[PDB]
């Protein structure tokens, strides 16, 4: 038993929901209690979606104890198929259903539908959202990807992008265009904006761009054997990170690194004279594993901050972090307790925090500038405007986002200082 | 054209899109200043509360969830030891808390983890500074606002006993409203009147054989049940929504308490005019418009009753998560006859009814509203209507407001 | 004499400076006192430029009275030519020099350089920055534009964009894009990113797209005679505005209106359910003439605010405004006194103000949500990230910009209400 | 290797990139709590102050400009009625003001509109609740920090008269620093000691035949001239930048007031070590680096004197808007001999002398700083050094710091 107010991650079935929603023509059935369909809200309000999530529930209640429950998941799967007619489906258990007898494999097998139905292993008492996302996607790729002959031209897949993904939309956009600048067109971006039909056509692309380790690295791994596909290990957030990502791609493809840097304004901005008081402002960095490693290289090497703290809430990424953190003379902080994060930030005593909605809130409490660099995030951070993190325009966005809270801080200090 | 008592209610089961009773905590905690609601459940439970409390989560709310970990599943004698010491740790970390509620979840109940002994033991260990109760909010027992009921009802058996004949108004209300309510009841001549729940735990109303109580809220079946079992007798009334609602509501207490139409008209006169006028501003956009309501809060009947009667809307399908026949009787009397009633839901059946219905305005949950807006149906998300002040006279305009606005906006967005 | 703290506009020579800098291979010589070169600072800091403004000064001081002054402007023009070798030049008086006798025509005539040197009339006691911008640009076009045969394909110019222009960079970008979607490529964008060489080649484009009335409508007018060029009258800020602009263009070129609406997210955003409480929130609008007329259509017709005040500081645009304002049942407020703006906002009592760095500060003083929609503006509003106002992506920016202060306003009310 | 008294200073004319004396109002309105600085000038003048005051403009600063309109050019009589009304308006609509400075612009002076008599006249009308002075901030007459001088010198002829032998510290200072200065000077045994300008008008130093005074700031040519004319004797000293500066500055006062070399060494001891140490932190990135300074503040020479001696920097060309032979003497004597000196400038000539020199660090104005960074030179923008606390001991660290920071940043980005 852990006393819990804030959580950084949902339970694993959200991660499932998050992958199923990313896809088109795909139905997910969750065995779970009535009243437990709340996650709708996240996809329809926070992401701002126009159709209902492609997710259905068996919606059992108190007066349904007895093997009554297996039969309910059956008719849930039945109904979902009859009604929507999806190229494939996938089935799993909510945390409550995990404590019940009914088996997602056995009921799926018995009933026996026309299309593939994938049963998912979601340990909802030991794992979380991000795992859910990865497994669910591992399992879909594992079931649907087959060896194939490579495209005539050079192509790749974008692995990892999802529903409720923090700037996923626009990162896909921005990566597509920086690949296109090197002659490389995209095969299939998945899970996001992909059908099961498309998931079979995976084999034919030379390499995989692993966009988000946290959401599609298992799938990247599985594809390493299945169709002998090498995934990119360097995630392109920041300029240096992007250059190295492009060089890594040149290494994978043989192709010469071509860049369209005509709109890249961050290096000059940060090189500018108004940027000089940024020099070694102490920043504390918290968030999802991938964005913290990215932020810190920008912070120290592209903006000239002193990274004074570094950590993440997802266990899954603790070693990539602990490694990187050391490089900055720092001991990573792996925690999902925000009360810990609050303790760390007070200890580090930074002048700027970069984190999640929670850190924005701690920062508010402590009267410190702050920017948001990672999920979980509210509606604010699924903007209508174009706002990637990755690549060049992404590097612009990041510089503007992070510098603002600080400029405002100065303007606040000054104005009150001279009020009296 | 105005009466529904003999209408057959579609008693419906199937796939559901509702909130469990846990959600209710999010708004209860506010009214009961002295209390902490400690859910015993899974990370699903925690994440739910998070989603439902939006921004409030950052305001050190006084609720939280003891999230069941993998090693709590087997060995269910640890369960009590684990909780015991997780509770004390919390009761040290916020000493101002006086009522602790062990709110039970689906997980907690599948494990037939008996919260009731736990509630009783903890009460001893932590006496007499903090008294700890227990009730269910598990999706299995409870839909959305039923969580207030199961809560209040659990508190009722332990209230101090009494002789005197005083009014208890049942249902947590926005504070401001509660006062307007107090005020009018006084001016009618109704000596001592209390709220359940109270603002603090030291001013909990007593009950006895001579106590009368009235419902501020439709979703209070069990609490009514428990109060009756203490010998206190209910007062029937349609729920105070609109001028007609509020008036009859007052009228019902007036009658039972022997108050002259004289003192009634002279008290009630000023405020009834206020209301009727404020409401009138919305008639233009609202009269003639057809209304469909999915189930969420048990508020859909009396709200539909106000919308059709005082706003001149046409009720299509009104749907409620539960339908207490005896309690809902006055409002059903006033509801248009042509109205299909649904207890419970089979989402897909319902969505299919509404598709070929094509109503003007459609009242629903947040996971439906947008999908439905993208289809060209106007929506008015329902959750708002628990927490916004909407009862009684002063809020009558604002209430109608809440349903005009979405339509006003729709027109506006294409000429 | 008018007691003046804040000014919305510089003196006309900044306007000159503003047009000179927008161009390449053009030198401007200002007769003016020593110490009066401060304007660099705007172009170098605010706009963030990498070379010094192509602007030089005669830099006379106290011990220079006597006709000693004419000689100084002579050798200023001489030196500037010798040193930089620009295709052409332009010469003007700062306000101090306007009260002296040396005349910019007579000295430029006498000296007689290889390239054209354009003398400018800048009534610095009657007019302001915006006029300065227009006249200087009128004068340059009037001297350098000549009739010409139309391009083989359909082409147009972008008239009005300048240095220190609020979102001019990205607006040029965004408009080029939406023209290219209709088959129409751009001939020469001027003053911005144009040389004198380019200004001669104006005649060959079918029509002029007047981007900013305030900065290049004189030039638009003069080109209406010169090479019988019709300028677009509808400025594309907002979706409706942009659609009408595109229709206006189809009317001018004959070509069918084609739109790439795949990234246009504003309509759905505001159509969505969390946009419902936006309905009729009272907004006061102030700023440069053009951005106020644009804002107000969006405000009332695309977002569903109630426009509660409307006005501008730019007397040049008072009629365009007074007309539009009336259509909202409102009396335009034409003032350059910010103390009037403060009174009007208090009278109107809006829930949201949209205006200038000044209005931002009035808003702050009154605890009211606020967005910046118009120059004058500080460094924060010359962003690194892509941020146009015009066209589709522009419409997305505007929606995010304007809603944010409000959603934060609510978040702040709620959190303190809850504290309690 | 250390001495510059006989160096020929390049007395230079031509195209300029400097601020007029108006800018000084910014900066010094803050120190004089009681005062309002009302420029009579054009919208150029208004817009300049705006640019210079950045965000301060929103803080209801106590300055503003009566901007000359078309109808004030002809003729010069309407002008005054007009002004009076604008001034009267200003004085009723903030009664706190007690001294009103008519600050003079280029335009007003080209219009020959006599602010001297106006100030004389307004004093009557609005006496005795407000004293109204007048001085010049016009670019013709004045460069940046000269604005303070002209002002302070206008205040002098009017100060109360006295006999007593008090010390007067002339120069506006960050309040912080003001107190540090005051404190050291007090525990040294030197009472009493006043500041010019004072924080409020009712506590203005009085001046007499036995008054001694010292310059906190190198840009006070006229104010010395004026204090001298009322019988007050200057105390020469290098300016207090760095540990050495602050020491000699103290030393010079302590000499002239006959303090023991022992009460001095006891009082000054702790602070001086605290400083040499703070400076140590910067020694690493700073030693060896070549410095260039364009003209702006008149603080170029003493700061350059500080950076070379205490931070081991090579001076190349140190340029100044005005060079006072008598005042700059003690600093010039401690400035390295290898040093080129410029008074005034020809912007374009300098830019060639600079490009050919390729200095490590360049100290310059904001209009020049980025185009020099994009062109490959590290810079430190000058205006900072006027408003940031930098004088005396406790501020020496931060001072060195202001100069290391950019070089540190330039390394850090490659
Ligand atoms: S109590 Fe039941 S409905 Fe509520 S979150 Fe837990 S499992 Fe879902
Ligand atoms: S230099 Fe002269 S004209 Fe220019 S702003 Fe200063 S006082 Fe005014």
């Amino acid at each position: 038993m852990k006393l819990t107010l804030w959580t950084y991650e949902g339970p694993p079935h959200v991660g499932a929901m998050r992958v199923a929603t990313a896809m088109k023509d795909l139905q997910l059935v969750l065995h779970g209690p009535q009243g437990c369909t709340y996650a709708d809200l996240l996809f329809t309000m926070i992401e701002r979606r126009n159709a209902r999530p492609p997710v259905s529930f068996s919606t059992f209640e108190a007066s349904h104890m007895g093997t009554d429950t297996a039969i309910l998941l059956k008719d849930a799967l039945a109904a979902a198929h009859a009604r929507y007619k999806p190229q494939a489906m996938a089935v799993a258990l909510t945390c409550t259903a995990e404590l019940l007898q009914d088996d997602p494999n056995g009921i799926s097998r018995a009933l026996n539908l026309p299309v593939p139905v994938v049963p998912l292993e979601l340990p909802s008492y030991s794992r979380k959202e991000n795992y859910g996302a990865d497994e669910t996607f591992r399992a879909l790729v594992r079931a649907l990807a087959v060896p194939m002959e490579r495209t005539p031209e050079v192509t790749c897949n974008l692995l990892g992008a999802t529903a409720l993904g923090f700037r996923h939309r626009d990162d896909v956009a921005e990566v597509t265009k920086l690949l296109a600048t090197m002659g490389i067109k995209v095969n299939v971006c998945a899970p996001l904006g992909a059908s099961p039909d498309d998931l079979r056509k995976l084999g034919q692309a030379h390499f995989n761009v692993l966009m988000y380790p946290e959401t599609g690295e298992s799938a990247a791994r599985h594809l390493e054997r299945a169709c002998k596909q090498p995934f990119t290990k360097i995630v392109p957030i920041g300029v240096g990170a992007t250059r190295d990502f492009l060089a890594e791609v040149s290494k994978i493809t043989g192709l010469p690194v071509v860049t369209d840097e005509s709109t890249l304004r961050q290096p000059w901005w940060s090189a500018s004279v108004d940027s000089t008081y940024l020099t070694g402002k102490r920043v504390f960095i918290f968030g999802d594993g991938t964005h913290v490693i990215a932020a810190a290289r920008i912070a120290a090497k592209e903006v000239g901050f002193e990274v004074v703290g570094m950590g993440c809430y997802n266990r899954e990424m603790a070693r990539p972090l602990r490694t990187a953190a050391a490089e900055y003379g720092l001991e990573a902080l792996i925690t999902d307790d925000y009360l810990e994060v609050e303790k760390a930030i007070e200890a580090a005593a930074p002048e700027l925090i970069l984190g999640t909605q929670m850190e924005r809130n701690i920062a508010k409490k402590l009267g410190l500038p702050c920017a948001v660099i990672s999920a979980p995030v509210h509606v604010q951070d699924f903007p209508a405007r174009y706002a990637p993190q990755m690549g060049f325009e992404g590097a612009n966005v990041l510089f503007d986002t992070w510098v603002h809270p600080l400029v405002m801080g100065l303007e606040e200090h000054l104005l009150t200082m001279f009020r009296e | 054209t105005f009466g529904c008592t003999d209408s057959p209610v579609r008693r419906e089961r199937g796939q559901k899109a509702v909130f469990c009773g846990l959600t209710s905590i999010v708004w209860l905690h506010r009214k009961m200043q002295d209390a902490f609601f400690l859910v015993v459940g899974s990370r699903t439970c925690a994440h739910l509360l998070q989603a439902a409390a939006g921004v409030m989560i950052f305001a050190e709310p006084r609720f939280g969830t003891a999230v069941l970990e993998e090693q709590d599943l087997a060995g269910l004698a640890d369960a009590h030891k684990e909780l015991d010491r997780e509770v004390a740790k919390l009761l040290e970390r916020r000493p101002d808390i006086r009522q602790l509620f062990l709110v039970g979840s689906c997980p907690s109940e599948v494990l037939k983890l008996d919260l009731d002994r736990a509630a009783e033991r903890l009460s001893g260990l932590h006496a007499p500074h903090v008294r700890v109760y227990s009730y269910t909010g598990s999706g299995l027992d409870t839909t959305f606002t039923q969580g207030e009921d199961t809560c209040l009802a659990a508190m009722v058996p332990t209230l101090d006993t009494t002789e005197a004949a005083e009014l208890i108004v049942v249902g947590a209300l926005p504070d401001v409203v509660e006062d307007q309510c107090l005020s009018l009841l006084t001016q009618l001549g109704v000596g001592p009147v209390r709220m359940l729940p109270a603002r603090r735990s030291d001013i909990e109303p007593a009950v006895g054989p001579n106590t009368r109580f009235i419902l501020a809220q439709p979703f209070l079946g069990e609490t009514t049940g428990a109060l009756e079992r203490r010998g206190a007798k209910r007062i029937a009334a349609p729920f105070p929504f609109g001028e007609e609602g509020t008036t009859l509501w007052l009228k019902a207490v007036a009658d039972a308490y022997g108050v002259s139409a004289e003192k009634f008209e002279a008290v009630t006169a000023a405020p009834r005019a206020r209301a009727k006028k404020a409401i009138a501003a919305h008639l233009e956009t609202l009269t003639g418009k057809s209304l469909f309501m999915f189930p969420d809060s048990q508020l859909e009947i009396p709200l539909a009753r106000f919308l059709a009667r005082e706003c001149g809307m046409k009720t299509t399908e009104i749907a409620t998560p539960f339908l207490h026949k005896a309690i809902m009787a006055p409002d059903l009397a006033l509801l248009p006859s042509n109205t299909a009633l649904t207890e419970g839901q089979d989402l897909e059946a319902q969505l299919d009814r509404h598709e070929a219905i094509n109503p003007d305005l459609t009242v629903c949950g947040l996971g439906l509203a947008n999908p439905l807006e993208a289809k060209g149906h106007a929506t008015k998300w329902a959750i708002e209507l628990v927490f916004t002040p909407v009862h009684f006279y002063e809020q009558a305009g604002d209430l109608a407001g809440l349903f005009s606005r979405p339509l006003r906006r729709r027109a506006l967005l294409n000429g």
